[PDB]
RNA sequence: UGACGGAAGGGCACACCAGGAGUGGAGCCUGCGGCUUAAUUUGACUCAACACGGGAAAACUUACCAAGACCGAACAGUAGAAGGAAUGACAGAUUAAGAGUUCUUUCAUGAUUUAUUGGGUAGUGGUGCAUGGCCGUUCUUAGUUGGUGGAGUGAUUUGUCAGGUUAAUUCCGGUAACGAACGAGACUGAAACCUAUUAAUUAGUUUUCUGCCUAUAAGACAGAAAACUUCUUAAAGGGACACAUUUCAAAAGAAAAAGGAAGCAUUCAGCAAUAACAGGUCUGUGAUGCCCUUAGACAUCUUGGGCCGCACGCGCGCUACAAUGGAGUUACUAGAGAGUACCGAGAUUGAAAUAGUUAAGGAAAACUCAAAAGAACGUACAUGACAGGGAUAAAUGAUUGGAAUUAUUUGUUUUGAACGAGGAAUUCCUUGUAAUAUCGAGUCAUUAACUCGAGAUGAAUACGUCCCUGCCCUU
């Protein structure tokens, strides 16, 4: 069988992670969400830009809200 | 607006109900345009019959 | 690398009461520091045991104007 | 403009130059070491 | 210091051409095409297909499964035949096709569900061929 | 050897290579210049000038007569040629005509193309504003 | 230097990475360090290494430093040639004589550092093989390698040696 | 009738046919991740779905 | 008769079954935007002040997609204020109002910002600020709550926006402090 | 008996395997004399079993040199600096990132004024 | 034909814009302590080297 | 007609080789029935063999640019006979 | 009190110096002005307008133009009216139009609404000199304040300073000031290390069995199996604070050197005060005030065109002017991204190429997804607008789309232009940085010469001063 977590906040699925342990917490890479976004709502002004991104953070194992469990 | 009149009762028979502002597609649960639904009970708020609050671009009416 | 007022009274306010718990060594004021005063983040600890120490220096060489224990 | 002739330290380019023979002959000559540069003495 | 074991043990460059010679019937746009879309000018060398047959050959010895467009990105070049800047492009895939399909009619290589393989005796050739050029090097 | 040519009334410069002095004809490129080597077997590193009159008088027969002589259909310079005939045969001084009254057909029916071409604009659909500004 | 391969001028010695320490001497020029993070910290890379970065500039070439590092290796070999003396030896005469040990700044005679006359002496060389091998039949190493040895002595011809005159007699009048 | 060519034109290819989820303006989308949320209108939400100014 | 083919479905993307995980939050983070501000301008007279997936709904939930701490709290604080300037109160006299009741609340600090057309026809801007506060940082990260409203007057529009700071029970201490203990 | 080390340059790694054997240096399967860029060769060499799977090409020239010299320290000590200091530490210098409103790390796009 | 002149403090910078550098200088020949601008990186324990040592350079 | 298609230009063939739209068919048809000065908005008409003796008129962007279809004309399309702009001054 | 000084004193910034790369000169892509047109929609015009409105516009977007229609006239009252208010319509004519728009014609459905007065409503219409919000800027440097106290009738001032030091009103110090708050710092993300911990798949290594191949004796490859964690992934910890030596300044601190993975706050970023502009946006918004238009519409929709129009001027960029190169063949090497019913597309096969017919796996460390610059190979090219340059054009071949003409993009042949390193001026930059060549993503039915990111090769010149442009304190 296997156990998959994903979510948001690392401090989340590596509390369910330590909670439910049985076979290692194994972990998949972090995946960043990058967005790029112009600052300003016309064109006037300087070139800014403001830098976006969400983490996901993925556990798997074998034998809260934004926390994701599944079992296959 | 002029509506088929097995499509005004089928409205106010389902009648809370939403409907998104974009009038191109058709409304998904009676497979009539979304111009029809929105102009007949946009009448129906001013008769004080229902709230009007629109919120991203989708009317919900709930009186 | 000058010290800033949050770093210098927080190290001074330290050596006036708890003078003999700390020593010469720079490695074991961290690990008091941790203990005796509640401080979130292991870098502004290193800089008060950073500064601490350093005041021991003058301190052991004789009296200093700003803190007295 | 030099118009140095096609038909008939030792460097193809200055065996080209006061012989008045192209490079490309200049190679002919040095042959009756590498893909970059020929030198030889 | 040195050994032999497989084809890793010699220079790519000079193993192709000992591997050229013996070496495939010749098709009819052997001289009026070249080998890709980037390129402009037909291979100036009269023997090209057999100096890449060997190295398309070659290419196979070291993975395991490979496909036409594998090699096609292998042999390709650069487009840079206007004003913006170049942009890599694939190399040709008749060419390759083809020539892999010749390999085929000698059994040199096979055809995996995932590409094409050497056979047996395909590697025999190969390593004996590899071995003189090996044994040349070396003196 | 000599270093003035003559074929297809057309001179060439002995100096280059064969496939590279057979440029200096109008309707020969680089591409072309190669192939008719290749058909008639001559050797390319050789250069123009050391080369017969003897294979000259088929060069211009093969530039002029490529369609029986194994060449690619998709090769020419001409493809489904109007004015009666399927073939290039542009390897001349032909280049021009041939590329002079296509224009003048266009232009005789007020084709808009046809048009760009009387004004001496730009033909092919491109931004006038800023490029192409030869004072005038 | 690529396993094939004494300064007059006391002034340049320190400053010149030859064979002071072992760290200078090298099979090839390409090193990796981080020689221009502190002040007088250039001085460390070997001879060769500052020699090769200059033949790398006018924008074409930026970054071509295996392309840079062939022709330097061609050039002292037909340097070896010309003098039958060491290429490294050749070269390092040249830096001594193509420095200009004077400079007019705003004008006002001025003179020039130690470290300042190294990094012109190989600047003046470098551009005079830019200019000399640009739209030439003559190879780029070529090129290199007989101005190299013609500022060697004392050849007015060196693009180098023309430079440093000038500019030494403008200092002059300058003064 | 009064509405058969009203609206007959048809929009599938999109730069009419995508309009950002609340501000509903055509330009300035962002389709990335399935968003369909314009400028203007995900930078004042961004906090509030997860994303953050981070480096 | 309409020519019409098009049909815009009444889904959410989170109930889809076949969803890449990176698909996956964006659409759960929208749909949480989405939600939080379609019950704000329903519980705008109760003070919805926060939803997680207030200070006699379902139905149109499943047509459209297929607290102690009142002070504290700056949704439910600023639609007070907001009540209170549509209700002719003088901007100085209610938001001073609202802002004891967060100060006696258990705030370390708060503040308001009123602008907009209230002196006359030239537009205005006044500023509160009450108690410590921390401008910049990544503590102002979890050290803040706050809410952006706008009410409408006869003459125009006037925003007020409301922030507080919070107190050590968010889990957590600002970067300055040594609170050094004694024996 | 055998002992693993690795050595690294900008993002090359080139994780070794130094054992017990005849002194036959392999890089990836390949002889340590027909390393590809035959320039390098020699910088190289300034039984093994390198495996370089990452950076460009003189990167892992410089990654393949720490592995050949960290090897022999990791199997001597278990079982340089004079010359050159990074044949045994890495060089920690990466690629900096780009910042909008430039073309590089610090470069800027040209400003217009009239 | 040149004097050699080591390198004994630097008294500042001047020259509009820092690009030269004064310094007192001792030559060895001699031991006379002699003032010059340069222009260049220079160091205390650097050496220089002087065709002509007869301008005491002080820019008044 | 399919047959002379086959030795037109790519673009033209290729332009019919997808099936033919209504309003062009229904074009055609009045071709046929009129030869009387047809207006149309149609740029997007292939010269075929069938509309040789029509004249026909080709909205530009205001006007109608009257155009008789002559066999030296051919599968260029019929929107290139009617000129979008004044040209220059 | 502030502002200003062709006033002084002290500091700072690629501001300049020492330099690199440049732009300006040529062709082309793009934006702006201008002229033209029916329209060539419009905002912005010193830094703080001009590859900016994430603005790469065929249709839509779309705001402009020519036509055509059209209500998106609620609600309330009247008239009319199931013996019909009205709506839709095949055929002919009209119309580009298969808009029944209208007319000849009768056939369907039925108060869903026609004419009516008020009245709202609608608008990419105006007004950013009526506003909110957001953003830029002053201003990326170090500045700002109130509680009590001292001085002045008062605006106000001290606190917030002599000196030194610092990246920093950061501190040592000084003191009618004392005690504070914001700003800096502190803080968050990435990078620089862990042979110690935790783990082992979809990462990797090792070992073993089976088959095959060559050597002189080691190994290679393929198909399996089941172990370890150096690499890889990534959680918690640890790890540097200039501690510590020498010198310099009883003090804050400064400068080598050694050690270290790491020593300029270690580097790059993020957040970033008080006060202010009547700086940009009502053309992002069902956020909005007032005014304007409101059945012959400035609302809406359809068709066609335009934003691409060229006598010239300016800004951002790409490609070039070659031998530190171009053309042909060979081996190669990454990082960060993205992916559904349909998206990313493996393998087979048709051919000269773009591309076509079938077609696995993958909601992904699993499948797809793949490097060129540079390198090596030849008795190739030899300095000549040459094979440098690839504009301009002529033929033809395919894709996307309802549609490719005013070329969407692209293939084959042919065509072979200016351009021989660029005047006054002017921009960016101090270390894995500049530069060079490339990859991914945003936009995306189709379209990058743009932008946002990613690696790959790796320079030169400084360790300084206010001379220019400018800040910040003090008389």
């Amino acid at each position: 069988i296997t156990i998959t977590i994903t979510s948001t906040k690392v401090k989340a699925v590596e509390s369910l992670c330590a909670e439910v342990k049985v076979k290692g917490p194994v972990r998949i890479p972090t995946k960043t969400l990058r967005i790029t976004t112009r600052k300003t709502p016309c064109g006037e002004g300087s070139k800014t830009w403001d830098h976006y991104q969400m983490r996901i953070y993925k556990r798997v194992l074998s034998m809260e809200p934004g926390v994701e469990l599944e079992v296959a | 607006m002029r509506i088929a009149t097995k499509d005004i009762i089928a409205i106010y028979k389902q009648l809370c109900i939403v409907c998104h502002k974009d009038f191109v597609c058709l409304h998904p649960v009676f497979g009539i345009p979304n111009l029809q639904v929105f102009m007949l009970m946009k009448g129906l708020a001013t008769k004080k019959c229902v709230k009007e609050t629109c919120n991203w671009r989708c009317l919900y009416w709930t009186n | 690398g000058v010290r800033t007022k949050t770093v210098k009274r927080a190290a001074r306010n330290i050596i006036e009461k708890y003078y003999p718990l700390l020593t010469l060594d720079f490695h074991t004021n961290k690990r008091v520091v941790d203990e005796v005063a509640v401080v979130e983040t292991k870098r502004l600890r290193n800089k008060i045991a950073g500064f601490i120490t350093h005041l021991m220096r003058r301190i052991q060489k004789g009296p200093v104007r700003g803190i007295s224990f | 403009k030099l118009n140095n002739a096609v038909l008939f330290v030792i460097t193809p380019a200055v065996v080209a130059d006061r012989m008045k023979i192209t490079c490309s002959l200049a190679k002919i000559l040095l042959k009756d070491v590498d893909n970059h540069i020929w030198i030889y003495t | 210091m040195h050994h032999f074991s497989n084809i890793k043990d010699v220079v790519a460059i000079d193993f192709i051409k000992a591997y050229a010679e013996h070496l495939l019937e010749i098709p009819e746009w052997v001289d009026t095409v070249k080998t890709g879309m980037c390129k402009e000018l037909a291979p100036l060398n009269p023997d090209w297909i057999y100096i890449r047959a060997a190295a398309i050959a070659r290419k196979v010895y070291l993975n395991n499964g490979i496909g036409v467009m594998a090699l096609r990105r292998a042999y390709g070049d650069q487009y840079n035949k206007h004003y913006n800047p170049s942009h890599r492009t694939l190399g040709s895939g008749k060419v390759n096709r083809y020539i892999l399909q010749q390999l085929e009619k000698m059994g040199i290589v096979a055809k995996i569900q995932s590409g094409r393989s050497l056979t047996k005796e395909g590697r025999k050739d190969m390593d004996k061929i590899a071995f003189q050029v090996y044994k040349e090097h070396e003196a | 050897f000599q270093h003035m040519l003559r074929v297809c009334n057309t001179n060439l410069d002995g100096r280059r290579k064969v496939p590279y002095a057979l440029t200096g004809i109008k309707g020969c490129g680089r591409r072309y210049a190669y192939l008719v080597c290749k058909r008639a077997g001559i050797d390319v590193n050789k250069r123009a000038g050391l080369m017969t009159p003897a294979e000259i008088e088929k060069i211009v027969d093969i530039l002029n007569n490529p369609l029986n002589y194994k060449i690619p259909v998709w090769f020419l310079n001409r493809q489904k040629d109007n004015k009666d005939g399927k073939d290039s045969q542009l390897i001349a001084n032909a280049v021009e005509t041939r590329l002079r009254e296509d224009i003048e057909a266009l232009k005789k029916m007020r084709a808009h193309r046809g048009l760009r071409h009387y004004w001496g604009l730009r033909v092919r659909g491109q931004h006038t504003k800023t490029t192409g500004r030869r004072g005038r | 230097l690529f396993n094939k391969w004494t300064v007059s001028d006391i002034s340049l010695k320190e400053l010149l990475a030859i064979n002071s320490k072992l760290k200078y001497q090298v099979f090839l020029p390409h090193t990796a360090g981080r020689y221009q993070i502190k002040p007088f910290r250039k001085i460390q890379c070997p001879i060769v290494e500052r020699l090769v970065c200059c033949m790398m500039q006018h924008g074409k070439n930026s970054g071509k430093k295996l392309l840079a590092m062939r022709v330097v290796e061609e050039s002292f070999e037909i340097i070896h040639l010309l003098t039958e003396k060491n290429p490294i030896q050749v070269l390092v005469d040249a830096i001594i004589n193509a420095s200009p040990r004077e400079d007019s700044t705003r004008r006002q005679a001025v003179d020039v550092s130690p470290l300042r006359r190294i990094n012109q002496a190989l600047y003046l060389m470098t551009m005079g093989c830019r200019s000399a091998a640009f739209r030439n039949s003559k190879t780029l190493a070529e090129c290199l390698a007989d101005e190299i040895v013609n500022a060697s002595k004392s050849n007015t011809a060196s693009f180098a040696i023309k430079k440093k005159e000038d500019m030494e007699r403008v200092a002059k009048s300058n003064r | 009738g009064s509405y058969s060519i009203y609206n007959a034109h048809p929009r599938n290819y999109g730069n009419g046919s995508r309009t950002c989820r609340k501000c509903g303006a055509r330009k300035g989308l962002i389709r990335k991740y399935g968003l369909d949320l314009c400028r203007r209108c995900f930078r004042e939400k961004a906090v509030e779905i997860g994303f953050q100014k981070l480096d | 008769m309409f020519c019409l083919t098009k049909t815009k479905a009444l889904n959410v993307d989170v109930l889809k079954t076949n969803i890449s995980r990176k698909h996956k939050f964006v659409a759960d983070g929208v749909f949480y935007a989405e939600l939080n501000e379609l019950l704000q301008r329903e519980l705008s007279a109760d003070g919805y002040s926060g939803v997680e997936v207030a200070t006699d709904l379902t139905n149109l939930l499943i047509a459209r997609f297929g607290v102690l701490a009142r002070g504290l709290c700056p949704v439910s604080q600023a639609e007070s204020i907001k009540y209170k300037i549509a209700e002719g109160l003088p901007v100085r006299r209610a938001v001073g109002s609202v802002m004891r009741l967060i100060m006696d609340s258990g705030a370390k600090g708060c503040e308001v910002s009123i602008s907009g057309k209230l002196r006359g026809q030239r537009a205005q801007g006044m500023v509160f600020k009450e108690g410590y506060m921390i401008k910049s940082g990544n503590a102002t990260r979890q050290f803040y709550s706050s809410a952006v409203r706008c009410v409408l007057l006869r003459m125009g529009i006037i925003g007020i926006k409301v922030t507080i700071m919070l107190d050590t029970d968010p889990s957590g201490k600002n970067g300055p402090a040594a609170r050094i203990p004694d024996v | 008996k055998s002992v693993q080390v690795f050595g690294k340059k900008k993002t090359a790694i080139a994780v070794c395997l130094c054992k017990e054997g005849k002194g036959m240096i392999r890089v990836n399967g390949v002889p340590l004399d027909l390393i590809n860029p035959p320039v390098l060769r020699i910088k190289v060499f300034e039984d093994l079993k390198i495996r370089v799977t990452g950076g460009g090409q003189v990167a892992q020239a410089y990654a393949i040199r720490q592995a050949i010299a960290k090897a022999l320290i990791a199997y001597n000590q278990k079982f340089f600096l004079e010359y050159d200091r990074t044949l045994l530490v890495a060089d920690p210098r990466r690629c900096e990132a780009k910042k909008f409103g430039g073309p590089g790390a610090r470069a800027k796009y040209q400003k217009s004024y009239r | 034909p040149v004097i050699y002149a080591q390198v004994t403090e630097i008294l500042g910078r001047t020259g509009s814009r820092g690009g030269v550098l004064q310094v007192r200088c001792d030559i060895m020949g001699e031991n006379r302590q002699i003032l010059r601008n340069v222009k260049g990186p220079i160091r205390v324990g650097d050496i220089l080297t002087l065709l002509e040592a007869e301008r005491e350079a002080r820019r008044l | 007609e399919a047959d002379f298609v086959k030795m037109l230009d790519a673009r033209a063939r290729r332009s019919y080789r997808r099936s033919p739209k209504l309003k062009h068919e229904r074009l055609v048809k009045k071709l046929l029935k009129i030869p009387k000065l047809v207006k149309t908005h149609c740029r997007d008409k292939i010269i075929l063999p069938n509309m040789i003796g029509s004249v026909i008129g080709v909205y530009n962007g205001k006007s109608f640019t009257t155009v008789e279809i002559k066999p030296e004309m051919l599968g260029h399309y019929l929107g290139e006979f009617s000129i979008t702009y004044k040209p220059v001054t």
